[PDB]
C-alpha cells in the first residue's frame, strides 16, 4: 500500500496537470453553434478531469 | 394576448456577456424575437444589453410603441449581436429603470 | 518527395515531382548497376534485401514508363506507385537494436 | 551575510513552501476559465492571490540563488523553479501593461509538477517511471516509421477522395443533402452512388469538418 499510494498519487498529479492545461486551453472555447452536445467540455475543473480521464482510457 | 393581459412597458435586458457566447446566444435571440412577437400595438418595448455598460441594440434609446415596424428594427439589432466584456447586474439594471 | 505532394496540387508542382521521381529512381538504378558489376548476380540474390531492391526498381521503372502515356491532362492501374514508398524500410535495417527486436 | 539567509533553510520552511504550492494548485481548480472575457467575482480576486503567490515564490527564489550561487542553482532540478518565476514575471508585467499575452497565462500550471519535487520521496518513483521508458524508444520509432509508410500510402492512394458528397437535385439550396454526410463517388469511380433523388458532386461535404481525410500529409499523420 505505501508503495501503491505514490504511484497512484503521481498519476493523480499527472491527471491534475493535464487538466488545469486544458482549462487554460479549451476554457469554455467548447461554444459552438451547432447543438451543445459538448458533454465532455473543459469548462469547469470537476469536469476536466472527467474529459482528461476519458482520453487516457480513449 | 389582447385579453389576457394590460398593455405592458417591457425593457428586455439581453445578456450580452463572454458567458452567453455560443448555442446561449441563439437561444437569447430566438427568445427575445418570439417575445417580441407577443406585443400588441399599444405597449411599449426597448433592447438593452449590459456588458459592463448598458448600450441599446437598436437607434431607439426609449420606447418606441412595438409597431409592426419598429419590431423590425428591434428584430434585427437583436439577431446582429455579439457577446463580449464583463457581466455588471447593477449597471445594466440601473440603466433599464 | 513522396510525402509533399498534396491536394489541389499544380501542374508544375506535378511536374517538378515527377522529375524529381526519374531522377531518384534513375539514381536508384545505379545503385543496382554498381552491386551487379561489383559482383554477379548470383551472388546479387545472395541476401533477400537486394532481391527486395530489386523489384522495387523494376516496379519504380514500370511506373515511369507506365507515365509515358497521358491517361490524364495537366489542365488505370495505381499498384506500383507503393514501391518507392516501400524502400524506406531499407532505413530501418540500419538500426541494429530494432533489427534484432523485430527479427 | 549570505550565510544569515543561508542558515534559514536549516529552520524547516520548506514545508510551508509547498503547503503554498498546494495552495496555488488548489487556487487553479477553482479558476474558472469563462468563454469570452467573462469573469464572476472570484475570478477577481484570484488575480490577488497570484500576486501573493509571485511575490512569495520570487522572495523563495532569491533566497535560494544568493545562499546557493548564480551558477550552482541550475545544476539541479531547480531548473523549472526559475523558469516558472521569469514567465510569471514577464505574464504579469504585460497583462499589466495591457496578442499573446493573455494565453502566457498557461505556463502556471507546471507549479504542481514542483510539488513531486519537493517531495523527494516521490522523486524516486518518477526516475522509476522514465526509468523504464528509455527501452521503448525501440519501439517508439519502429511505430514512428509504420505511421510514416501508412502515412505516404495513404497520400497515394486516398489521394483527396472524399471530397465529394450526395447533394439535392432540387438545387434550391446547396447543402450537404445527407444529414451524415457520407463521401460519394459518381458513376465511372468505383464506390456508392445517391439514393434515387440526389446527386453526387464535387465540392467539400467531405469528412468531418475536414479535419480526417487524406488531403496532406500531416492529414494524413
Ligand atoms: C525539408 C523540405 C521542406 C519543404 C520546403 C518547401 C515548401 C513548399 C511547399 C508549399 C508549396 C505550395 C504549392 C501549392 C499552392
Ligand atoms: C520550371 C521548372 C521547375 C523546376 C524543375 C527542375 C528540377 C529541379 C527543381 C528546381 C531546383 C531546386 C533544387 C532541386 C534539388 C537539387
Ligand atoms: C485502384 C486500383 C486497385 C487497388 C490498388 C491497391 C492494391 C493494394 C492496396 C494495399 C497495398 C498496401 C499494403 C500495406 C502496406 C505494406
Ligand atoms: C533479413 C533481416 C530482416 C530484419 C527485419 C526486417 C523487418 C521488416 C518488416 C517489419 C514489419 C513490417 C513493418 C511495415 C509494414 C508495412
Ligand atoms: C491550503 C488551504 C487554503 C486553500 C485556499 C487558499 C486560497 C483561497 C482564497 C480564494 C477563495 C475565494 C475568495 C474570493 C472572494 C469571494
Ligand atoms: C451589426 O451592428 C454593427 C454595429 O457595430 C454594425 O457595424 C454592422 O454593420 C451590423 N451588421 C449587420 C449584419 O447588420
Amino acid at each position: 500500500v505505501r508503495s501503491i499510494a505514490s504511484l497512484l498519487l503521481l498519476l493523480f498529479l499527472f491527471i491534475i496537470i493535464f487538466s488545469l492545461l486544458g482549462m487554460q486551453l479549451f476554457g469554455g472555447k467548447f461554444n459552438f453553434d451547432e447543438m451543445q452536445t459538448r458533454r465532455s467540455t473543459f469548462d469547469n475543473f470537476p469536469q476536466s478531469l472527467l474529459t482528461v480521464f476519458q482520453i487516457l482510457t480513449g | 394576448i389582447q385579453g389576457a393581459a394590460s398593455p405592458k412597458d417591457m425593457l428586455i435586458l439581453v445578456d450580452v456577456s463572454g458567458s452567453v457566447s455560443g448555442l446561449t446566444l441563439k437561444l437569447i435571440r430566438t427568445s427575445v424575437s418570439e417575445m417580441l412577437e407577443t406585443l400588441s400595438d399599444d405597449d411599449f418595448v426597448n433592447v438593452a444589453s449590459f456588458n459592463s455598460n448598458a448600450q441599446d441594440v437598436s437607434c431607439f434609446q426609449h420606447l418606441v410603441q412595438a409597431n409592426v415596424r419598429n419590431k423590425k428594427v428591434l428584430k434585427d439589432a437583436v439577431n446582429n449581436i455579439t457577446a463580449k466584456g464583463i457581466t455588471d447586474y447593477k449597471k445594466g439594471f440601473s440603466f433599464a429603470f | 518527395c513522396l510525402a509533399m505532394q498534396h491536394y489541389g496540387q499544380s501542374c508544375l508542382f506535378k511536374i517538378a515531382m515527377n522529375i524529381l521521381n526519374m531522377l531518384f529512381t534513375g539514381l536508384f538504378t545505379v545503385e543496382m548497376i554498381l552491386k551487379l558489376i561489383a559482383f554477379k548476380p548470383k551472388g546479387y540474390f545472395s541476401d533477400p534485401w537486394n532481391v527486395f531492391d530489386f523489384l522495387i526498381v523494376i516496379g519504380s521503372i514500370i511506373d515511369v514508363i507506365l507515365s509515358e502515356v497521358n491517361p490524364a491532362e495537366h489542365t488505370s492501374i495505381t499498384f506500383f506507385r507503393l514501391f518507392r514508398v516501400m524502400r524506406l524500410v531499407k532505413l530501418l535495417s540500419r538500426g541494429e537494436g530494432i533489427r534484432t527486436l523485430l527479427w | 551575510r549570505r550565510a544569515c539567509i543561508s542558515i534559514v533553510e536549516w529552520k524547516p520552511f520548506e514545508i510551508i513552501i509547498l503547503l503554498t504550492i498546494f495552495a496555488n494548485c488548489v487556487a487553479l481548480a477553482i479558476y474558472i476559465p469563462f468563454p469570452e472575457d467573462d469573469s464572476n467575482a472570484t475570478n477577481s480576486n484570484l488575480e490577488r492571490v497570484e500576486y501573493l503567490f509571485l511575490i512569495i515564490f520570487t522572495v523563495e527564489a532569491f533566497l535560494k540563488v544568493i545562499a546557493y550561487g548564480l551558477l550552482f542553482h541550475p545544476n539541479a532540478y531547480l531548473r523549472n523553479g526559475w523558469n516558472l518565476l521569469d514567465f510569471i514575471i514577464v505574464v504579469v508585467g504585460l497583462f499589466s501593461a495591457i496578442f499573446d499575452v493573455k494565453a502566457l497565462r498557461a505556463f502556471r500550471v507546471l507549479r504542481p509538477l514542483r510539488l513531486v519535487s519537493g517531495v523527494p520521496s516521490l522523486q524516486v518513483v518518477l526516475n522509476s517511471i522514465i526509468k523504464a521508458m528509455v527501452p521503448l524508444l525501440h519501439i517508439a520509432l519502429l511505430v514512428l516509421f509504420v505511421i510514416i509508410i501508412y502515412a505516404i500510402i495513404g497520400l497515394e492512394l486516398f489521394m483527396g477522395k472524399m471530397h465529394k458528397t450526395c447533394y439535392n437535385q432540387e438545387g434550391i439550396a446547396d447543402v450537404p443533402a445527407e444529414d451524415d454526410p457520407s463521401p460519394c463517388a459518381l458513376e465511372t469511380g468505383h464506390g456508392r452512388q445517391c439514393q434515387n433523388g440526389t446527386v453526387c458532386k464535387p465540392g467539400w461535404d467531405g469528412p468531418k469538418h475536414g479535419i480526417t481525410n487524406f488531403d496532406n500529409f500531416a492529414f494524413a499523420m
